[PDB]
């Protein structure tokens, strides 16, 4: 009965630091995915150019 | 004399709850900091690989153009 209130109060107190860390984590995850995609594209392009060159 | 011991039990329960809260929060924060560190490292490596690939693609494209 009382646990919901206690946990709710717990998640609210000084949540600026945890929110900041979580946000930074989100940003880094996005940047990671984007970099992996960029590496995939760059590798495909590299292979295609290496294919054009054999001529 | 008897209501007071029950109120002391409630006080102790409150202090225990607050302590467990603080602990769970500190573990969460620590975990998040580890994850941020790991992600920073990984993104540094990936950024390097991407930069090198961009350099290589530049060289290759320059070569392809040289034969036009
Ligand atoms: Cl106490
Ligand atoms: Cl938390
Ligand atoms: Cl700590
Ligand atoms: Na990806
Ligand atoms: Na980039
Ligand atoms: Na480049």
């Amino acid at each position: 009965e009382r646990n919901k209130l206690a946990a709710a109060k717990c998640r609210n107190r000084r949540r600026e630091l945890t929110d900041r860390l979580q946000a930074e984590t989100d940003q880094l995850e996005e940047e990671k995915a984007e970099l992996e995609s960029e590496i995939a594209e760059l590798q495909k392009e590299k292979e295609r150019l290496e294919f054009v060159l054999v001529a | 004399s008897q209501e007071r011991i029950k109120a002391e039990r409630k006080r102790l329960r409150n202090r225990i709850a607050a302590s467990k809260c603080r602990k769970r929060k500190l573990e969460r924060i620590s975990r998040l900091e580890e994850k941020v560190k790991t992600l920073k490292s990984q993104n540094t490596e990936l950024a390097s690989t991407a930069s090198l690939l961009r350099e290589q693609v530049a060289q290759l494209k320059q070569k392809v153009l040289s034969h036009v």
